[PDB]
């Protein structure tokens, strides 16, 4: 028989160290685990978009309810979960005209258009923090629903424009209209394109623990963790535009127990493998990513990790790990994790209707292993993902590390999507915002930024 | 005298009296009220009434449209103004506005003399008048503990949603199989292989390992395109036993266990993509893989073993479908994955991709676990030969078996199965991540 083998839900530090599952019950329950006090807000948009902004803080200000609140629960409002104040009357909105837009929105081809169009919105920005002596805690740019519509995907104009802001450091938050004033945008029919009304408060949840979290925000944390547990991500993007098929371009997440990760941009080389299509680095930049991370981990913690286990989406070769090998401590242990999504296990019920549970687990080897993150969750009395679960596949492909526990940390790892505010996710954090983080480092190639932490990148 | 009695309409105002009862419980003032007392008794007014007359120090009342109306609301409100009357307070009720619609008149003749604490514009403005008011009332409260309310949360929301140790049985979409040929042949055909000879289309799969060929069919298994072959000695072809192979006792300088398993997954692949030609079942080709579904009209009523494997969704007709892949580590087995293919009329198929891509999640969004457990355990029965597994062509005498029915996995703990809301719910909603 194969058996399964359950891992218990990791459970969250909320303040007062309240440990709390579900990220949106110890929130509303006790609040954020650091109090920060003023979320001023810098909304930059049309005057239509101010509107839209200042009704829905009104909205969120007063409690907002779902149908299905045994899933997806109420917003009982900012203040009386956040404990801070972020109304309408303090805002420093600049404004952009329906025209200025539109004349930075027709310019043929998608490429100019979005160029034009994100620096006009990031000179404004730009202008605010630096001729401003009224700093803003975090910047609000509301998008009319024309730029996502008419300008749709470098591409992704959302990428683009939080790339071009890593060297000045600013945190911003990106909304759209249509997801604000849903109701209003509506189709053909009186019925709006957007039907939030079942998931309304849901909607007033993410968008405020987001905003928090970008204005000095640390939402929540890691209940059980170990003293030094620094994980690595390494994303993976192949430059398109480069002559050279080798080319390509990575970074390094570096994540502690805190949930807000460092974004080691690394350098742009030989990568790519066509043969086989496998991303892969030379002993030299190996080196350098992995002092970079640790130099950084040692000066924000004053000591060198205890364990580093590297997530990857593919395997490392020989090169890679003995490149890696040479430049850690004696006393550190590495380890290198391949995490594949598909890898087809799925495993249907003969009971009945609802799909099997979340933490179900299936333990190939003592080097392998399969992790359900999605499905069915009691708690929740709902399938995180529709259809069947598809499950998870880890194996530690360098290093010795106990299979158990890197699948306890790549569970744990799924609780810490302060961007959206929701009971958990699919993939661990390390390389959930994989794809994201490499379209940004492909919109940044040539400026060379420093550690920079997430609230300048998701 | 330190409860914090609230009265509301419920279930029309549960959201918000848990939410004032947690948090006042939270800060230190203890709450009483209808929700977080599951273990009702027969006779829960006699209780509650005790609690107003005798507990209670204030009486907080959720005003609603439907606060007013219920009768129960204005029961416990004629049990509070008694009891305020008996003690002279002159602030013993606080009306609660959480709502707009109560108009001026509307709100219940009891309490329209008596101020109340303003909620419609913000929740947490209202608890700060409360506290406000709390504080100059002098109502009694212990230092502030937020593990209690958390506990009580958990005991209360969080009951009936906790996994349980119960044990499931799930069926995967791995096939097992039962045996294999005896041997796997090296044939030393050298020259007889013909220069740039594509040796996938061939009768039997056969891969052209360095100058060999390797395949458990015989050496003149094949003789259409290779008549040479005829003058083929036996001598010098290789014999490795398949049973060595898979055991991994097998080790010699020649070729490695490695490469010999991921030949034998290339001959699995390419022997189903075979066998699957002699069955009835169409051909869709997958990004590396292959496809194969049913035409419409091929069973009666497209519902072989009474299951729908074939349907029609609005103007297309969606077809249930599989893809079949190897593997050997750690038991031989073939990985089957569920699909769904749309065609304009049941025989053709849609040229586009982004359509099916389209309509395959439309499709899944109302299909869940038994539909597809059905449907893949329906189509493989489907593609069996006999009532046991079917075979797969390797040789003339050599044939692969593979089992119709899925390896079973098992938990330990698991859960209970309420009704259906999240069909009800969930149904007809897209792109609100």
């Amino acid at each position: 028989m194969k058996e399964l083998i359950y891992i218990e839900e990791p459970k969250i530090l909320f303040a007062h160290g309240q440990k709390c599952t579900d990220a949106r019950d110890g929130l509303a329950l006790f609040g954020p685990l650091n109090n920060l006090y003023g979320i001023k807000s810098g909304v930059i948009g049309t005057k239509q978009g101010l509107k839209i902004f200042r009704d829905y803080l009104d909205h969120i200000q007063k409690p907002i309810y779902n149908s299905n609140s045994i899933t997806r629960p109420m917003f009982p409002g900012f203040e009386a979960v956040f404990d801070c104040k972020w109304e309408s009357t303090g805002i420093t909105f600049k404004e952009v005209t329906n025209e200025d837009i539109g004349k930075f929105l027709y310019n043929s081809s998608t490429h100019k258009r979005t160029y034009d169009l994100v620096s006009l919105f990031i000179d404004k920005i730009i202008s605010a923090n630096k001729n401003e002596d009224e700093n803003v805690d975090v910047w609000f740019v509301i998008v009319p629903d024309e730029i996502y519509k008419y300008c749709r995907p470098d591409a992704q104009f959302h990428d683009q424009f939080k790339a071009r802001l890593l060297k000045h450091t600013i945190p911003t938050q990106i909304f759209r209209e249509s997801t604000l004033a849903w109701r209003d945008f509506k189709n053909a029919f009186g019925l709006p394109i957007r039907d939030f009304s079942k998931i309304e408060g849901h909607l007033a949840w993410t968008i405020s623990t987001a905003a928090f979290y970008k204005a000095g925000g640390k939402p929540w944390k890691l209940s059980d963790v170990r003293n030094g547990v620094c994980y690595l991500g390494l994303v993976y993007k192949k430059v398109e535009k480069s002559k050279n098929p080798r080319n390509a371009c990575c970074a390094a997440q570096m994540f502690l127990d805190n949930g807000d990760g460092t974004v080691f941009k690394g350098e742009v080389g030989p990568w790519y493998n066509p043969k086989n299509g496998q991303y892969h680095l030379e002993p030299k930049e190996a080196k350098a990513l992995l002092s970079q991370s640790l130099q950084s981990y040692k000066e924000q913690i004053g000591e060198y990790p205890k364990e580093v286990f590297i997530h990857a989406k593919t395997r490392f070769n020989h090169q890679e790990w003995d490149a890696f090998l040479e430049v850690t401590p004696k006393e550190t242990n590495l380890v290198g994790v391949t995490i594949s999504k598909t890898k087809p296990l799925k495993l249907y019920k003969t009971e009945g209707d609802y799909t099997i549970l979340r933490g179900n687990a299936y333990v190939v080897n003592e080097r392998s292993a399969f992790l359900w993150t999605v499905g069915y969750v009691p708690k929740i009395q709902t399938a995180l993902s529709m259809e069947v679960p598809n499950p998870l596949f880890i194996e530690i492909n360098k290093g010795e590390a106990d299979i158990k526990q890197v699948l306890k940390d790549i569970l744990s790892l799924t609780k810490l999507n302060y961007n959206a505010c929701i009971f958990a996710d699919g993939e661990p954090v390390t390389l959930r915002f994989a794809d994201k983080i490499g379209e940004i480092l492909t919109a940044s190639t040539d400026i060379k930024t420093p550690p920079l932490a997430f609230k300048y990148y998701i | 005298r330190n409860k914090i009695f609230i009265s509301h309409a419920t279930p029309d105002d549960n959201d918000f009296t848990r939410w004032l009862a947690l948090k006042l419980i939270g800060l230190g003032y203890e709450v009483w009220c209808d929700i977080l007392f599951l273990d009702k008794g027969v006779d829960f007014w006699s209780n509650i009434e005790k609690v107003i007359r005798e507990d209670t120090c204030k009486f907080l009342l959720v005003s609603s449209s439907y606060s007013n109306q219920r009768e129960g609301v204005l029961k416990e409100l004629a049990v509070a103004a008694k009891v305020k009357k008996q003690l002279k307070d002159d602030k013993f009720i606080i009306p609660l506005a959480i709502d707009e619609q109560l108009s001026y008149d509307d709100i219940n003749i009891d309490i329209v003399r008596l101020n109340a604490i303003d909620f419609k514009m913000s929740w947490a403005r209202g608890l700060k008048d409360i506290l406000e008011a709390f504080e100059k009332q002098k109502v009694p409260k212990e230092v502030a503990d937020a593990s209690k309310s958390n506990l009580l949360y958990q005991q209360i929301f969080l009951h009936d949603k906790s996994v349980i140790e119960k044990e499931e049985i799930y069926d995967s979409n791995w096939l097992s199989i039962l045996s294999f040929p005896e041997e796997l042949r090296f044939h030393e055909y050298n020259w007889m292989l013909p220069k740039r000879f594509d040796v996938r289309e061939l009768t039997f799969p056969a891969v052209r390992y360095k100058n060999y060929l390797c395949t458990f069919a015989w050496a003149y298994d094949f003789t259409y395109h290779l008549p040479k072959t005829e003058t083929y000695h036996k001598s010098k072809t290789i014999r490795i036993p398949t049973e060595e192979i898979l055991s991994g006792s097998y080790d010699s300088n020649f070729i490695r266990n490695a490469e010999c398993k991921r030949l034998i997954v290339q001959l699995l692949n390419k022997a189903f993509e075979l066998r699957m030609k002699d069955k009835e079942v169409q051909e869709y080709e997958m990004s590396n893989k292959t496809a194969y579904w049913l035409e419409k009209g091929k069973l009666e009523k497209d519902k072989f073993e009474k299951t729908m494997l074939v349907g029609k969704q609005k103007d297309k007709n969606w077809h249930f479908a599989i893809s079949g892949a190897s593997k050997l580590y750690p038991f031989p087995v073939l990985m089957i994955s569920s699909h769904i293919f749309f065609t304009a009329d049941g025989k053709k198929l849609i040229d586009s991709s982004s359509v099916q891509h389209s309509s395959r999640r439309r499709q899944g969004k109302n299909w869940w676990n038994n539909t597809w457990r059905t449907k893949l355990l329906a189509f493989i029965k489907y593609l069996s030969d006999d009532d046991t597994s079917f075979y797969l062509e390797m040789g003339s005498e050599e044939k692969v078996f593979v089992s119709n029915e899925p390896v079973k996995f098992k938990g330990n703990v698991s859960y209970n199965i309420p009704e259906k809301n999240t069909l009800e719910e969930e149904a007809e909603l897209s792109g609100f991540n």
